[PDB]
DNA sequence: ATTGTCATGGAATTTCGC
DNA sequence: ATTGTCATGGAATTTCGC
């Protein structure tokens, strides 16, 4: 049937910073399974952040704390500020 | 027993007056008329309606749910002040769509003219207001500042700054946004200027705030025919399309021309008082509206007695909590069947 | 009748990883009961920074 | 150049007509008058106002933000039907406070009388409505059922059940809750009966629903002087305080008395049409209201041309989406300066 | 006294036991003495519990003056009696209906028997033809008697 | 111990031309 | 090819007593 994936959304990032670059099949699955794992670390730490503060709600604040825990040092400085651009751009729209 | 031209009706005893009506009232909790036509199926006696009114004043399940069919009277147009920097009408707008980490915009309208002032903040705290006016008290000092009974203005901290400046704080009656007059109008101006600029782009409205207190402050009042700049200062600044009609005059003498410009302005018209108006009376029973009425709950509280009447629109009532809650007469209802 | 132009929420934030697919992987993964409207936006950005940084 | 009694004014060239006004319009995006007084500081020429109107019809940043100052006209009172089971006005209430796993109450008011019917459900789906009426279609079959354009009624499934019964579905104009007449009234009755019963206890309102369609259905209409039971059936059931005035008659003959009871009922009064009314014209440009207007967004859409006028309150417009959206005239505004 | 009026004397009639559809067993056929209107409020069990829960639906629309039928289980208990005392209905317990029972005991028995669950699917459909049956005693249908109007649709005919 | 309002377009009104 | 409404209390109105 249908296997959902993140394979298509890699070519929309691979062709942003290296537009003359292909990527193999068996290397797609790593960047596929990199996403699904780094998804449920951030979600599965934001999930356990909901119980620790007695709320049933995953806000966009709780994903920010569950990225300042998993990412160390200098990735935790960029991937926070690479999200709050994509939210402030999002909320000024619609 | 008695005979009527619609059939045979029954005269009940004098001991059976309160019982027979109360069992007909509580069948559908009606008022004066649908109560009465239930009794008009079995019974009849002289002065039916003197007993139905005797019921409803005790039935405190029906006084705190039915709303009044008696509107409040004519609205008051209070006069304009005679100088600027006398009444500021302040009210946060927002949460707007975000820009630069800003969501809330303090709006300080002068009550003299309409000259708006904008001071955007991150969150409507007490201290976000206090530094927002320290920019504006750098210009001049007001006598009175009106507002609404905000979360940030009613704080005991905000009043202690306000007594330093000589600010006479003035608060509206609660759940009455109509009391703050001009600021509720200019917030329909700011959201019709920033609406018109931001058509077809992301709402980056933190860029356009120096525009708004220069674009609205040079819009001619179309029923006063002046700029907010002229009624505040006296002459235009270097703006596009500025008057040269004042350059044929001396500034040392048109100061006292300006005081006669300010006292010839249009005053609004009071509407005619409609037929079903009602007036408060000191001693009359009144019922406030419940503040935030939850679902399937009384719209109104228990009755209360008017202590003092201040004008024909503002009345001090004595609530069930023991509260001297100075409410409007667009809050209250006349207590039914006194 | 017809309706308006369906603008995807990945194009309303300037990202490439979806937000519609992430927002049903926060309500079918039992992470919590309520998931805010901004949270799968913010998470699809952090999935997009780190997908570049390896491929860069 | 020209001389005026207020100073010297400037006559611009004919090539400089559109440019000089458009740069004064976009300074504050005003309409006809505050635009004009900007030009009354430097310029003057014969027919100033024929050019300002020439601006605003092209300025599509100002047509979709300013709202109309022209009210719609007199409301229509449509006539009552002549039989029961002709128009049902249905609308879910709720989410209420919960009881027994119920939150939503279908309310089926007869348009003949006011005889309410209640059928509580768990969630306002299509199938929760369908089994709720299979109880009620057990009684009799209506010709027409009015509603609002609900989430559950507009489903393609719900219409396929409705064609089985002979139900003529009728939907209101969108974002117009005033169209569904009686059901919006009896929902202010059900929430004034269930409000009055549930004072001072937990809101266990699933117990009190067999009470409500027996307590409201025997409230005398105080301007018609009848029960909903009598105007639906003809005589009271075994209720407290039921009429014996019909027991002096024959039921075999008061059936045709009842058809003359139904045609003597009070009809409401149309209000007088106010001065600033306006009428739709087939060919006039109109602007719908934006459905759910987000913050700092146009209140109105782009102009549209009226295809057909159905009554003086209901008009079919041709939207920007290519939509024949049959809206009310309490939605539309007259497009400024045609 | 006065001629026969509606809502005086219901005659409560069960049919079954039909095979269950969502648990329901006994079709609580109610026929009035004067109008002969048909309420089908079927029950899962003929108890004082599991039939008064169907007689909340009837006593929301209309209240009869005499509750009277044959003897059974739901009609002998004093819990049923005290319930009937609050509703002001005189119990008698601890011409058109016989023609309506001719559909019941002969026709509607062998037409509801044969469906395990499907009989519940046509309870609102069978009922509307049972609100239009010609009484030569009265020369009206139970629809034309009870509402004071004639038939709406040829689907309600 | 407080209170609507005010921009805005038909439409009515006034100016006034000669 | 759709449209307010209707319970409700002063208050005005009518009955009518003799």
């Amino acid at each position: 049937s249908r296997k959902e994936s993140y394979s298509v959304y890699v070519y929309k990032v691979l062709k942003q910073v290296h537009p003359d670059t292909g990527i193999s099949s068996k290397a797609m699955g790593i960047m596929n399974s990199f996403v699904n794992d780094i998804f449920e670390r951030i979600a599965g730490e934001a999930s356990r952040l909901a119980h620790y503060n007695k709320r049933s709600t995953i806000t966009s604040r709780e994903i920010q704390t569950a990225v300042r825990l998993l990412l160390p040092g200098e990735l935790a400085k960029h991937a926070v500020s690479e999200g709050t651009k994509a939210v402030t751009k999002y909320t000024s729209s619609k | 027993k008695v005979s009527r031209p619609e059939g045979v009706k029954i005269i009940p005893p004098q001991s059976d007056r309160q019982k027979i009506v109360l069992q007909a009232h509580n069948l559908a909790h009606t008022g004066r008329e649908a109560t009465l036509l239930k009794i008009a199926n079995l019974y009849w006696w002289p002065n039916m309606r003197k007993d139905v009114v005797k019921q409803l004043g005790r039935c405190q399940q029906c006084l705190i749910t039915n709303a009044s069919n008696k509107a409040s009277g004519p609205i008051l147009r209070p006069d304009r002040p005679q100088k600027p920097f006398d009444k500021f009408f302040i009210d946060y707008i927002g949460p707007l769509p975000p820009s630069q980490g800003y969501l809330y915009v303090l709006v300080v309208v002068d009550g003299m003219t309409g000259f708006t002032w904008l001071y955007p903040t991150k969150a409507p705290s007490t201290s976000a207001t206090v530094k927002s006016l320290n920019v504006l008290t750098s210009i001049a000092i007001p006598k009175v500042i009106h507002s609404d009974q905000g979360a940030a203005f009613t704080s005991s901290t905000f009043a202690e700054w306000a007594k330093e400046r000589g600010i006479h704080l003035e608060f509206s009656t609660p759940y009455h946004p109509q009391s703050s007059g001009k600021v509720e109008r200019k917030n329909s101006d700011i959201k019709r200027l920033l609406t018109k600029l931001l058509v077809g782009r992301p709402t980056k409205w933190y860029d356009l705030l120096p525009v708004v207190q220069l674009a609205l402050n040079n819009t001619y009042s179309p029923v006063l025919k002046y700029t907010p700049h002229q009624l505040l200062f006296g002459i235009d600044s270097n703006t596009p399309f500025a008057n040269q009609d004042t350059l044929d005059l001396t500034r040392e003498e048109e100061l006292s021309l300006l005081q006669e410009i300010r006292t010839s302005l249009y005053h609004p018209s009071t509407p005619p008082a409609s037929s079903r108006s009602w007036s408060p009376v000191v001693g009359q029973l009144v019922q406030e509206r419940v503040a935030r009425p939850a679902s399937l709950r009384p719209r109104w509280h228990k009755p209360s007695t008017v202590l003092k009447v201040l004008n024909p629109r503002t009345v001090v009532i004595l609530d069930h909590l023991g509260n001297n809650r100075t409410v409007s007469i667009d809050n209250l209802k006349p207590t039914s069947h006194q | 009748k017809a309706r308006a132009k369906a603008k995807t929420r990945s194009s309303r934030a300037g990202l490439q990883f979806p937000v519609g697919r992430v927002h049903r992987l926060l309500r079918k993964g039992n992470y919590a009961e309520r998931v805010g409207a901004g949270a799968p936006v913010y998470l699809a950005a952090v999935l997009e920074y780190l997908t570049a940084e390896i491929l860069e």
